């Protein structure tokens, strides 16, 4: 199982990934300390919540290696509910639209069925679910054009419903495309050695959709960008 | 007051607070955020000092350090490499490729600004 | 074969060890911001290098995975210097001081050698591995003496040094007294299931001794405490 | 409102921060390295609000937990558990074992009290 080699890296992403809010953290703190006679209290306020928002990125990285565990042990649960799916993903859309504009991206939700969309699964492991795609769609998308958007797309299909995560982005070789959703795997190319990336979150997101019996699959070549399908029956069994 | 410094990092959030440490020393300072703008900003003046990162999008610390070194103008302004990959074969890829200080991230700004000092201080 | 059901534990343990300090750091940040005017000049600093401090522990942490990483990896380095092992123990005593206190833990350095000792060995690494164990030295104690401490003997042998480091907390069941220097392995225990840990720790430890060309072992009962001998060449062969 | 509140928790730094956030409240608190003292300082006292945590070591908080839901006194006084442990049966676990309220580390300052408050207006 090469899974030895790989979680051997995946130790030194662990690392990378985590020292980038640490790095804005300790630097803050230190900057605060040593000059508060040179703050005035706007920027000190500032300088606090630069370090309240790298916490909180820390606390989301520290919360996929938890999801992960619960999950490499088959040992986590999904509590369904009524949700109306049209507003989860545009709650879900408000929470991105930060880290969208940092990377210069426009956040679409568009609908092709009516929008009061019912639905019965678990509204936070959704949400943590469109995150997933959502992120990942402004995360990998063109360093350099001005089209550039992240596209979701609600839908009903085959009595239950088909969410896509469309972007305008950077995309995948053939190769890798059915070996993305596995724990721990990353597309290595010279173009992206940039992205903090754990390679979790697919694996997070796989097997949260696979235990509300549906699946997550993938189309994309090198240059157009990629779409993500995600079906989930209207209510399982 | 007197001494510029052209700050490269992809990263606002950290260009700021080193931005924030240099101001508080006089100096001035000229942002750029990655290797093109780096190198854009800089046919144009001359900084006394620069502050580079590594991992960054249109064009990378690494080649950036490269173009700095083969070039006479360029050759003698020295550059603090700030990075976050401590792995110290990249810090010899760095000085080999150029630099003349690494400095690890994360980074004790009052280090930093006493490193700054030093390499305007020669 | 058992490796990969380990490595899933060693996931839940970055989690929890690396979220200590966060809430730490969490919460004193919200507090500064969140308390400005309630807020004294003696309690901001203090609340400001708590701050620092918690990213302190945290970068340690991430050292390690770090380390690791490049020992697995075996791409790791070692610069000999001439070093006063006498010194480079204290200067590393002290170090512990704090963590130790808090602990309740008192910290001894005895010789059965002249204290001017020469070593060319790394100072910067056998300095960490020193801080290994001296550190579970603490981390792990009897949960309630007066008597504790973490000793560390230095001592010249077989032309050449035997650092050991003696503890009066607890020791380890034989059947994995050799086990615990593997990377990843931790011992379970209902007494030691709160202390944070990675169980690379003594992995990174035995690898730079080893890359000394030297040996670590153990010896322990289950309540007198542990020994460690770091067997070190003084000068290499 | 001058209510009581009783912390238990070994973490020195982090009692230091929730008792600043309580009597920033008025509430007055009275500290608790870990279970054993928690209850030889209940002996003493009965606390309008309990705050504990999970993980210490000379007697963890699940034991002390189960403690105050057998007895007729303790039963009623309402216990906030923060928590490491944020895996959600965890949270069902200590529920069941007692607790009216759980709160996943780290947490918010501010929601802690606007949760104390909300036990402490009951
Ligand atoms: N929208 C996308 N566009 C291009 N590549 C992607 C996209 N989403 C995922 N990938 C690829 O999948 C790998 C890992 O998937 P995932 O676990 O979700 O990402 P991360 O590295 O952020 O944890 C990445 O290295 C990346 O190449
Ligand atoms: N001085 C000691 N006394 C008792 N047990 C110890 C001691 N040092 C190490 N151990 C055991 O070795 C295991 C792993 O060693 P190490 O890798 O240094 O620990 P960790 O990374 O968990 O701190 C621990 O889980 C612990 O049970």
């Amino acid at each position: 199982k090469r899974i030895d080699r790989m979680k051997t890296e995946f130790i030194a992403n662990i690392s990378h990934e985590l020292r980038t809010p640490l790095t804005a953290i300790k630097a803050y703190a230190e900057t605060i300390y040593n000059s508060l006679g040179e703050l005035d209290l706007s920027t000190l306020k500032e300088f606090l919540e630069v370090i309240i928002d790298q916490s909180n990125h820390l606390e989301n990285l520290l919360n996929e290696l938890l999801d992960f565990s619960r999950l490499e042990r088959k040992s986590l649960q999904i509590n369904r509910e009524k949700v109306d799916l049209c507003d989860l993903v545009e709650s879900a859309v408000n929470a991105i639209k930060e880290f969208a504009s940092s990377h210069n991206v426009n956040v679409l939700f568009e609908s092709n069925v009516p929008c009061p969309v019912e639905a019965y699964i678990d509204p936070t492991r959704i949400r943590q679910v469109l995150l997933n795609l959502l992120n990942n769609g402004v995360k990998y998308s063109k360093k350099d054009a001005p089209d550039k958007y992240v596209k979701v797309i609600l839908d009903e299909k085959d009595g239950g419903v088909l969410i896509i995560v469309e972007d305008n982005g950077i995309g995948i070789p053939d190769h890798a495309k059915d070996r993305i959703f596995e724990q721990f795997y990353r597309v290595d190319s010279s173009l992206t050695y940039e992205v903090p990336g754990t390679g979790l979150g697919l694996a997070i997101t796989k097997e949260i959709v696979e235990l509300h019996g549906g699946r997550i699959w993938v189309e994309s070549e090198v240059g157009k960008g990629s779409r993500f399908f995600v079906w989930i029956p209207k209510d399982r069994a | 007051m007197s001494k510029k410094v052209l700050l490269v990092d992809d990263s606002a959030v950290l260009r700021k607070i080193v931005s924030f440490n240099l101001k508080k020393e006089g100096y001035e300072v000229i942002e750029a955020e990655n290797g093109q703008i780096a190198l854009e900003k800089l046919s144009e003046f001359t900084p006394d000092l620069i502050v580079l990162d590594i991992m960054m999008p249109v064009m990378d610390g690494f080649t950036v350090l490269k173009k700095l070194q083969e070039k006479e103008e360029w050759k003698r302004i020295p550059v603090i490499v700030l990075t976050a990959k401590g792995g110290e074969e990249d810090e010899s890829l760095a000085l080999s490729l150029g630099a003349r200080k690494v400095m690890r991230k994360p980074f004790s700004p009052s280090q930093f600004i006493e490193e700054v000092k030093h390499l305007l201080n020669e």
